[PDB]
RNA sequence: CCCCCCCCCCCCCC
């Protein structure tokens, strides 16, 4: 779950 | 009859030759060098934030990435018409996004990524990684807790990790270690907002990726340099852009601190620069100042840009000048730890007894 | 010789360095905001009136309310330039009327609302909501006592809310909490008419958002100014665009006291003047007036727009004409709670020793 | 009737 | 040969 983060 | 007609003027010849050129100098012919184009801003601006709130293993490339952003902002064309001006036959290369594979977004889109060149993709792949880790850990440790403004999509990202860049470009006259000590006490202080917002970029590393580069690729200072004249020809802008601009003004008589110190002396009426041995040679300091007024408002970058004319503007020929204008601002204080040799230290002594002597007292015109 | 060639004019320099800039830079390339219409413009005016007559829940849109206003007064084409001019690649989008639904009008057609883009429409209709029920509880508390000047629909409301804009926007060089403070003082006093013609119009909270929206959308401030500059040049007007106006030119020369502050000085005949120390950085000071001069008219807007190329009219590095000035200021009462560093206290303290001696008594020229 | 007040 | 130090800015009132 690492790389949907909003940023 | 008279001795009036004795007079050469050797530096304003020496400028005359080096100027008055007819045949350009071609270098770096086989080179290439990467440019992001503008369309992509937002694209390196993430990255530019995510070198920021992570602790990486590797900073090699932070500069470049500065140096993108620089491009985005200035445009592809513009860029490479700056590095052509420069005198540089680099040949621009575009960067690229690619979709990292099957790894998808929140959007339901495949995940696109910069493509530098020159830069190693798994470069950009770890730091991605790893600011998404630590963001993943701090989300954990925290529910809702991350404002906009300690996100690496902020806007302002690039401009603080430029901001980094140029207080190690305001020391490129000087030695690597000198400026590396002066960027992160400096940005301790300068850049302390951006501290507080991302409490673990590593500024050592970054600066010492900027230094780096500025060495290798010379011809980026210029590109450096136009971003700068291009910033403060805004009508707006931000914080950090106004932060960057007074840094890289700071930056500007870089390598000619001798003719500010000697406006110094001038100007604090220092008795001994009407010693005999100084009045013998302020002919060639008043040609010098003479040289700068000619060359107007680019003397000053001559040493950032590290031009082959800079050192015309060079008082080494003038030793008891020199001594004189070392010994004043010794002083009044501000010679600090400066290095520059004093030929005369008879001069030296005297001046800095004087101009001691000047400082304590106060006087009333 | 003589000690005559020995001048930098490195000031000068670095503005000929900025001004001279044959590429501009591209800023917010892929984001949008809103304007509209002139043809919307009373559907504007009743929305600037329905934040003014009610105690609402939330004020996060008062100020792009007030925005929106501007931009049907220039028009929606002329704010696109005028964004486009400030340096920044925002795209316009425009408001667009939609029915709200089954509710009807007076007039018997659907009850249209506004639509503003980046302004979601659940605070538009909480707004419009929360005024009407307002409006409802005092036609039943008071019968036949609404004026034409009471009401939301008047001509001035969006001319009130700016008002509070122009209040907060003379004190952007400040903080927040130091601009807030000043904007509810002096909105209590200035806007009195306003505040006694709408009892409940929250000062602090739009004078909130309207901060908010100069930090965020720093091209806005530009558009504000242009409103102004539009304002001043119009042939007549309402008294509330005459105080706009007002406060706008007493927002001029925001963030530069440290000038004015020294023509005063000058102005007193302050003798600490001239103590040595002062002398020896005179030269720097009239450089810094005399880029001001260069400069012109918008040199006073610098800061306000937030312009990078602010920072050469700082007069920071002549600490001992800034200490005089100081305490020049500081003995004449004029100083208050000014937080500017004073770098020498003796002559800080020897000019408001003067100042207060050259005040309190009297002399006939 | 609150949507048919005057405003 | 040259070069070599230090330093964001802003901040009141109307």
């Amino acid at each position: 779950d690492i790389y949907q983060l909003i940023m | 009859m008279s001795l009036q007609g004795i007079h050469l003027s050797d530096l304003s010849y020496k400028h005359a030759i080096l100027k008055e050129s007819q045949y350009t100098i071609k270098r770096d012919v086989g080179t290439t060098t990467a440019v992001t184009p503008s369309s992509l801003q937002q694209e390196i601006t993430l990255l530019c934030g995510e070198i920021l709130y992570a602790k990486h293993a590797d900073y090699k490339y932070a500069a470049e990435i500065g140096i993108q952003y620089i491009s985005t902002a200035l445009g592809s064309e513009r860029v490479q018409q700056i590095l052509r001006n420069s005198g540089s036959e680099v040949q621009v290369v575009l960067t690229r996004t690619y979709s990292l594979g099957k790894i998808k977004n929140n959007k339901g889109e495949d995940l696109q990524m910069l493509d530098i060149h020159g830069v190693e993709k798994s470069w950009v792949e770890e730091i991605d990684k790893e600011a998404r880790k630590t963001m993943a850990t701090l989300l954990k440790e925290s529910s809702g807790n991350i404002p906009q403004n300690q996100r690496p999509s902020a806007p302002d990202t690039p401009i603080i990790l430029l901001c980094v860049g140029a207080l190690i470009f305001t020391k490129l006259a000087s030695t690597i270690e000198v400026g590396l000590e002066t960027t992160v006490r400096r940005a301790n202080r300068v850049l302390s907002d951006a501290l507080k917002r991302y409490p673990r970029m590593d500024i050592p590393k970054i600066a010492r990726s900027f230094y780096d580069l500025f060495e290798q690729k010379v011809y980026h200072r210029s590109l450096f340099i136009e971003y700068g004249k291009a910033l403060g020809s805004s009508s707006t802008g931000s914080k950090a852009e106004s932060l960057f601009v007074n840094i890289f003004m700071q930056a500007y008589g870089a390598g000619q601190t001798m003719l500010r110190w000697g406006v110094i002396a001038r100007s604090s009426n220092n008795i001994m620069l009407g010693h005999v041995s100084v009045q013998a040679e302020l002919k060639q300091v008043t040609e010098v100042y003479d040289l700068v007024r000619e060359m107007g408002p680019e003397s000053g970058l001559l040493h950032l840009r590290q031009s082959p004319k800079a050192g015309l503007l060079s008082l080494a020929n003038c030793p008891n000048f020199a001594s004189v204008v070392l010994g004043n601002a010794s002083g009044l204080g501000i010679i600090g730890m400066y290095r520059g040799r004093v030929p005369n230290t008879e001069l030296f002594s005297a001046a800095e007894s004087y101009a001691k002597s000047l400082k304590e007292s106060n006087k009333i015109n």
